[PDB]
């Protein structure tokens, strides 16, 4: 026939390069072309072609073509008999000689020709391989599809299942058969709740000015804006580039804050005014959060937690307000006075747990002031009337994970029609209270009573920004945001299924994971 | 499993360390290197074999000259099991019986006529024979709730051999390693994963044990367990969500044949010259 | 004021070496530099930061190149942004850029086209960049069964292996006939997948090759004499087929084809070779239609069929998709910018092909407009034509047709397309064309691009250079200056055409001035142009033998190699026996280039309805220090 | 004569093999394997012919012999699980 040839070269500097293909032509004066189907049945009587070609441009041939001899087959040719003819082959033409055979067994069997000319030094022979399927016809039975699921369909976490075996009664005598076992993964990929867009948010971005607490009101509503975006990777949609505009904002409002920093490390609305307690442990809060925005100066952001824990705090562990701030309509849900014991201590012990990580170095009583403040929320729980409290206080014991049992309960039944913690009374306290479950909830990593209350919040559209806000709108997008993150594509895949054959000595152990899921994994088995 | 070693460690308060070796001749352990320090001392190291109650006393415990667990802190890479290997010579001559006995160690007249090769069979031959270019199969001793039983293992040696290597970045600490090649040397064998089949993984207790070749009825060591990249083993039970890249790595006692043929050299194992 | 500008791809490529333009208008003496390239969101720094200084020497223009990371950090959907940066002494101007998750290419060639069940395939993975440069990278491979279920998975790297990946997959006896696929892609773009299909099927190879060329590449409807196809055959020897031939025809339209069984014929083929034709009663007939003109668009089938006389053999052939269209022609403005300039020539890149979709050479072309002004197609099937415009802001509307000779008007085809006015900073009707002499260009040669411009003398004596920047292959190739005096209308540049420039490069010039009531304005233009699309260097390949007769079955032959030097050459041999069944998925350097090509950055085949649009249509993003910058790009493939 | 493998396959056995006086080949069999079966690759000894190429667990090979010559040894071999061929090698 004619080879095609083709290269491809590849170059460290030049690069990579596909030639073009060349052909060589291999042809022969004399020669035999035995031409054999793809297979053929057993015991099935059937003809072969030889075509003795010959190109010689102007010569006959005497040829004497013959059929070799084999077991498998039935030819008139047997051991001590030369099946062959002897023909006369004319100038640039070309012969067919006919052969027939009978497969006598299975298999790849071989087929040889040979062929020799007179009076001259030419020859030539061909041997080629032919299949021969067993008489019948293809068939396949599935024997079974069981479904692989332990918990739901398993016991104690395992699942035995027996698997029959195949029929094959009407099977073809003496011939092979082989049965494929067969696995895949079946993901199984759900959940996860639309996030706000940022293109509802386009007046999140205030520039922080004012005293000592009008300074961290129009500070918030930019920073926890920033670090929603960052999450939720909306900044697309929202405008882009514009994001620089945002952080000199959070820097300028930063500096700004420092100069209402008391000597002491605490805070207020003025240099002369008396510290107080939740301004303080609020500036903590957002500082904190601010970490991976800008740069936060660690003399200031533990000196306030110092001075929380070592001034401010009772061997109770309770935090008590001295100068509660001019803006009583920042503070959020804490402006209402039905247990101030249980809603302060709590929001200033967040702000101390969300600073942990940071002031874990300079501040040696802070795990002992954790331990205080948690020991006294704990045993006042049971007793909280107001869904907000309960909230607050909830999440606070959730970052410790000390809200077992009966504080666990209450938690939850608090929330009435299980998608909200809501309290009589005003918007405010309602969505802030809401979202400190949701942080609660994530924090104790039950997504089971998760997507009810994220769809409440979302089904709410709350944008934040306004009066009194401030609370509002740091927690609202602090829980949603924090919901962006502990939300999963799909569940667990890890299988690991095993299937021991009485055959076989060991187990087929195999382990289907989320990625490789989808997989075909089969086993054969030529034995039923 | 008479090969089977059970080496154990006394320190301080510090705590005490459990690795496995197996019994390659009347005096020698071979185990792990990582499982003794410099500081260790004899009388603070005891080996059982056989399943004896008793503990043996040893006289010297040879480390590998290359073996540097610390000469990769500059690279900022804490462990560098390379060249993991140790010989642990007893005090007294152990009765080979039904419950002790040793184990064929490659490049040895003994070990060839267990794969019941010609004579003239040289040391590369028998590497080719024992660990070929394709997916190996192999396995090693584990303990299981005070009772030894076997796992079978795949021994990654072909085209899966990469895919395995690179794994080792998940390891503790290496996760920060630049080239993957500078923690995994050529004289690693790399078996656990799911390809071409789920292996179990070794153990914490199984470091140091044997990782054995069972061919023609007849057991050869071709490597030493070293180091795991995940420990799924918590003296509670085998954490039973193994990830996939949770790979085991050993040592290519082909590798470190000139060692081990010096310091055998009086235990009539023949080792093979070439 | 001085203004500082920057210049880079609007994506950015991960583990590569970016281009990045730095200048300064105008300023004076030296002024340092100092590019910082953080992430985002945030400023996480740093990835790549590097130094350099504008000395009045170079004309305040500076070549910095970066390598962004090679990070796990860049770990699904939605898209990554890079906080590109760069500080001029003081003056700080920074610019967000998209970033590319794509490593390079993958190209996988298999031996055969089709395979046995039983028989092992033979494939080798090609791990290139985004300059079709070797690379160690790691490769996942998967094997999908015809109903596109994946029953093998491993995880290679071509580190240390020069680009190369032989590999093999063993095709089981019991296995599923059809369609098989070899999907691959790189560890660190599992998105970007390239992949290859070979067939499965249980067959024999021919010992000839039948083939079925009709006298037309297509058919005219009101054709009397009908579709005349020839029948060529002959042995894979070369040597000629004695056989009969079963020819017929058949009509398609969509997914969906309608025999006609009249059009069966029994040509017998002597001398390797036969004829048949479809009576143009048998075609109309063959639908029911009264209409012929309905029959426009559609198309033909030939079904051939030849055996030898001594019926042994027996290969089937066919001819699908043969166009049945009025014109003999067609004309398409793909290549030609969708934006003209008010009042300043607007060129036309006509691109006349054929019905089967091939370039047709030497084809009269002209405008509704104007006569006289015509232009011959060249051999790469492209025109050269170039109307007036007028100053007017009025949408362009241009109608080409052929003016060919031996064929009446309503025989001949027609396109009509629609431009766009170029906007103006200010309307001061400042604008930049570059004519550039249409031409097939070839490696070595030499390109002459004229830099036009347009605007009053009340500032023209400001413009002193142009900036050209030349774009190849998604990077920036080469970026310089365009000197010019005050009285200089067109300019000229002694481009120099390499092997780098394959297959395309694109080329970007602007101009910055204060002209107008007081402002900086910003004009641009740019300028697509393919080069002669061949290998970068070169590999052949013929006999070593003193030519002499032709081989013999079993004997030793010479292959002389003449390739580049420390290049590996990897080889294959295949009986073309083989393509007789199936000639498909065939590894062509054509179809690299192809797919280089097909993943440009840049869309408009030149200028935009604005200076920042000139950029961004042509792949780059322009940034300064007084306040112009380019559009935002989300998306990582061009829209539509 | 010498035995080169196609790309991404490995070369065990005797690569260059000499006709000695004893009408042997000298050196071992030269077998081009891919390690992709649970079983390696048996190989083909020369002067022989293998039936066979699956080489999974269970799955079996079968060798045939020139005219003329004898077979010594298996004619059919069997993947046993464990990584081992039942029978011996032909020859
Ligand atoms: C199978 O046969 C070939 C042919 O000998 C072997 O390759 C050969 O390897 C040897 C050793 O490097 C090379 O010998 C060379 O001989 C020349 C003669 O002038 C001398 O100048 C060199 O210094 C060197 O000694 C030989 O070039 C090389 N043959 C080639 C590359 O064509 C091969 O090793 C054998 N395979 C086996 C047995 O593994
Ligand atoms: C066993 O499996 C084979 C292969 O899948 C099945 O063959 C089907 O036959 C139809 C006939 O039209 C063909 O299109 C395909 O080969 C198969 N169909 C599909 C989509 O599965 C066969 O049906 C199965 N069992 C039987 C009855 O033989
Ligand atoms: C890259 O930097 C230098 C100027 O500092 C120049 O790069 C040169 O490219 C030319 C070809 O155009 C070569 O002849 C030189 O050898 C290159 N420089 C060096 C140091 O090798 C040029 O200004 C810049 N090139 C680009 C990408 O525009
Ligand atoms: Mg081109």
């Amino acid at each position: 026939t004619t080879w095609e040839i083709l290269a491809v070269s590849m170059s460290d500097k030049k690069g990579i390069c596909v030639a073009d293909p060349f052909e060589v032509t291999v042809m022969q004066d004399f020669f035999i072309d035995l031409r054999l189907p793809y297979s053929v049945v057993r015991n099935e009587q059937v003809e072969i072609r030889a075509v003795l070609y010959n190109y010689r441009q102007n010569q006959e041939l005497k040829v004497r073509v013959e059929l070799l001899h084999n077991p498998a087959f039935c030819s008139l040719a047997t051991t001590k008999r030369r099946h062959q003819q002897t023909v006369t082959i004319p100038p640039k033409s070309s012969l067919s000689v006919p052969y027939v055979i009978v497969p006598l067994k299975t298999g790849l069997q071989e087929v040889e020709v040979k062929a020799a000319v007179y009076h001259h030094f030419i020859s030539d022979g061909v041997r080629k391989s032919l299949k021969v399927v067993p008489e019948g016809i293809r068939m396949n039975k599935t024997v079974a599809v069981r479904t692989l699921d332990p918990e739901r369909l398993g016991r104690e976490g395992v699942q035995k299942e027996d698997i029959p075996p195949a029929d094959l009664s009407d099977q073809v005598p003496d011939t092979e058969s082989e049965t494929r076992i067969l696995l895949q993964g079946t993901p199984v990929a759900q959940m996860t709740e639309d996030a706000v867009d940022a293109e509802r948010l386009k007046h999140l971005i205030v520039t922080p000015s004012g005293c000592g607490e009008e300074n961290m009101i129009g500070m918030t509503p930019t920073v926890i804006a920033v670090h929603y975006l960052d999450e939720t990777e909306q900044w697309e949609k929202f405008g882009l580039e514009k994001r620089q505009g945002a952080l000199e904002l959070i820097k300028k409002g930063y500096t700004q804050q420092l100069a209402f920093r008391q000597p002491s490390s605490a805070f207020a609305a003025f240099v002369k005014r008396a510290p107080s307690t939740w301004l303080t442990a609020y500036v903590v809060k957002v500082f904190s959060l601010a970490v991976n925005l800008i740069a936060i100066d660690s003399q200031v952001l533990c000196g306030a937690v110092k001075w929380l824990i070592l001034e401010k705090q009772k061997p109770d562990g309770v935090f008590q307000e001295d100068a509660p701030v001019i803006h009583q309509e920042m503070i959020g849900g804490l402006r209402n006075n039905n247990e101030k014991d249980m809603a302060l201590t709590a929001f200033v012990l967040i702000s101390l747990q969300e600073a942990k990580d940071i002031c874990e170095e300079q501040v040696n009583s802070l795990p002992g002031s954790i331990t205080k403040a948690g020991d006294f929320l704990e045993a006042n729980y049971m007793n909280l009337q107001r869904s907000y409290t309960v909230a607050i206080a909830g999440y606070a014991l959730a970052q410790m994970g000390r809200l077992k049992g009966p504080l666990l309960n209450k938690f939850l039944t608090t929330a009435k029609d299980k998608n909200r913690w809501e309290d009589p009374g005003k918007q405010l306290y309602n969505v802030e209270a809401t979202s400190y479950a949701l942080l609660a909830l994530l924090q104790l990593k039950d997504f089971d009573f998760v997507p009810p209350v994220v769809r409440w919040l979302n089904e709410q559209r709350y944008y934040g920004g306004g009066y009194g806000s401030t609370q509002a709108t740091f927690m609202v997008f602090q829980a949603l945001a924090q919901y962006q993150k502990d939300a999963p594509d799909h569940q667990e895949l890890n299988l690991d299924v095993s299937l021991q054959l009485p055959s076989r000595s060991s187990k087929i152990t195999h382990r289907i994971h989320w990625e490789s899921a989808s997989l075909l994994r089969s086993e054969e088995t030529k034995e039923n | 499993q008479p090969w089977q070693a059970k080496i154990s460690v006394i320190r301080p308060s510090k705590g005490h360390e459990s690795c496995m070796g197996a019994v390659v001749s009347e005096y020698f352990v071979l185990t792990a290197a990582h499982c003794f320090t410099v500081d260790d001392k004899e009388h603070s190291i005891k080996v059982s074999v056989g399943g004896e109650k008793r503990d043996l006393e040893i006289e010297v415990v040879l480390f590998h000259p290359n073996y540097n667990i610390n000469g990769k802190k500059e690279a900022g890479i804490p462990e560098f099991y390379d060249y993991d290997v140790a010989l642990i010579k007893l005090k007294n001559k152990l009765k080979y019986g039904q419950t002790i006995r040793p184990i064929c160690l490659p490049c040895t007249e003994g070990t060839t006529r267990a794969l019941r090769l010609p004579p003239t069979t040289t040391c590369q031959q028998q590497k080719e024979e024992l660990l070929p270019a394709q997916d190996i199969k192999a396995l090693f001793v584990s303990e299981e709730e005070k009772k030894l039983t076997r796992k079978e293992v795949y021994i990654k040696n072909g085209d899966k051999k990469g895919s395995c290597e690179r794994d080792a970045q998940y390891a503790p600490g290496y996760d920060k390693v630049k080239d993957i090649s500078e923690v995994v040397t050529p004289r690693f064998l790399c078996t656990g994963g799911v390809s071409p089949y789920a292996d179990p993984n070794t153990c914490r207790g199984d470091s140091g044990g044997p990782l054995i070749v069972h061919k023609r009825s007849r057991f050869i060591q071709v490597g030493v367990i070293s180091w795991g990249v995940v420990d799924v083993c918590k003296n509670q039970k085998r954490q039973k969500q193994v990830p996939a890249h949770a790979r085991d790595f050993h040592i290519n006692l082909f590798q470190v044949l000139p060692w081990l043929k010096e310091k055998l050299q009086d235990e009539d194992l023949g080792f093979l010259a070439a | 004021s001085p203004m500082y500008s920057i210049i880079t791809p609007n994506i950015l490529r991960l583990e590569s070496e970016e281009t990045m333009v730095l200048e300064a208008h105008d300023a004076q003496g030296d002024v340092p530099v100092t590019v910082t390239v953080h992430d985002f969101p945030g400023k996480k720094l740093v990835l790549s930061s590097e130094k350099t200084v504008l000395t009045p020497a170079t004309n305040h223009m500076g070549n910095v190149t970066f390598t962004i990371p090679a990070n796990r950090e860049f770990k699904k959907g939605r898209n990554k942004f890079v906080t590109v940066q760069a500080t001029f002494g003081t003056q700080v101007v920074e610019k967000v850029v998209l970033v590319s998750l794509q490593s390079g290419y993958l190209f996988i060639q298999t031996d055969k086209t089709i395979y046995t069940p039983g028989s092992t395939v033979l494939y080798r993975i090609f791990t290139v960049n985004h300059k079709l440069l070797p690379v160690g990278r790691t490769v996942m491979v998967n094997i999908e069964n015809p109903e596109g279920i994946p029953v093998k998975q491993d995880s290679l790297s071509s580190q240390n292996q020069l680009g190369v990946l032989p590999l093999s997959w063993d095709i089981p006896e019991l296995v599923n006939m059809g369609q098989w696929k070899i999907r691959a892609y790189y560890e660190n773009s599992p998105q970007q997948v390239f992949s290859t299909e070979f067939e499965v099927k249980e067959y024999v190879l021919p010992s000839f090759e039948v083939i079925v060329e009709p006298t037309e590449k297509f058919y005219y409807i009101y054709n009397e004499k009908g579709l005349e196809v020839t029948i060529t055959a002959r042995f894979l020897y070369g040597k000629k087929v004695e056989g009969t031939a079963f020819v017929i025809f058949g009509i398609q339209d969509g997914e969906q084809r309608i025999s006609l069984p009249e059009s069966l014929k029994r040509i017998p083929i002597e001398d390797g070779s036969g004829e048949v034709v479809l009576s143009r009663k048998v075609l109309l007939d063959g639908v029911q239609n009264p209409r012929a003109e309905d029959l426009v668009g559609k198309s033909l089938y030939v079904s051939a069929t030849v055996i030898l006389h001594s019926g042994s053999d027996m290969v089937q052939a066919e001819r699908s998709g043969i166009p049945i269209v009025t014109s003999p022609y067609q004309i398409h403005f793909t290549k030609t910018p969708k934006y003209f300039k008010p009042g300043m020539p607007f060129d036309l890149m006509v691109f006349v092909t054929n019905p089967d979709g091939s370039p047709a050479y030497r084809v009269p072309v002209a405008v509704q407009g104007e006569d006289t002004v015509q232009s011959l197609t060249q051999g790469d099937g492209v025109a050269k034509l170039s109307i007036n415009t007028h100053p007017s802001q009025k949408p362009l509307s241009i109608t080409v047709r052929t003016k060919k000779q031996e064929l009446s008007e309503a025989e001949q085809a027609t396109r009509t397309m629609q431009a766009l006015p170029y906007s103006t900073v200010g309307n001061s009707n400042n604008y930049l064309h570059l004519s550039v002499l249409r031409t097939e260009l070839r490696p070595g040669e030499t390109l002459n691009v004229n830099f036009l411009l347009r605007m009053d003398r009340a500032h023209e004596a400001k413009i002193r250079y142009y900036t050209y920047l030349i774009m190849n292959k998604g990077r920036l190739l080469k970026a310089g200056r365009q000197v010019r005096e005050p009285g200089q209308d067109l300019v000229v540049l002694p481009l120099s055409i390499t092997t780098d420039f394959i297959p395309s490069f694109r080329l970007v010039a602007y101009y910055t001035l204060i002209g107008a009531s007081g402002q900086r304005e910003v004009v641009a233009d740019s300028v697509w142009v393919d080069v002669k699309d061949s290998c970068v260097g070169s590999l052949v390949v013929k006999s070593g033998q003193s030519e002499d007769r032709q081989p013999v079955p079993g004997q030793q032959m010479t292959l002389k190699i003449e390739g580049d030097h420390g290049a590996r050459v990897v080889l294959v041999a295949v009986d073309k026996g083989v393509f007789v069944l199936n000639k498909k998925n065939k590894l062509t350097q054509s179809k690299i280039w192809d797919v280089v090509e097909k993943a440009d950055i840049g869309c408009t085949p030149g200028s935009g309805k604005d200076y920042a649009g000139v950029f961004s249509d042509a792949g780059l993003t322009f940034t300064s220090s007084s306040g112009q910058q380019t559009a935002q790009r989300a998306e990582l493939q061009c829209p539509q | 004569i010498s035995f080169h493998c196609y790309d991404g396959y490995t070369l065990r056995g005797s690569a260059n093999r000499t006709c000695q006086v004893n009408g042997r080949w000298s050196g071992q069999t030269a077998i081009c394997d891919n390690g992709a079966g649970y079983c390696s690759n048996p190989g083909i000894p020369i002067g022989t012919r293998k039936v066979g190429s699956q080489y999974r667990l269970e799955d079996s090979v079968t060798y045939h012999c020139s005219r003329g010559l004898t077979l010594r040894g298996s004619q059919r071999r069997t993947c046993q699980e464990g990584g081992s061929w039942s029978g011996t090698e032909p020859s």
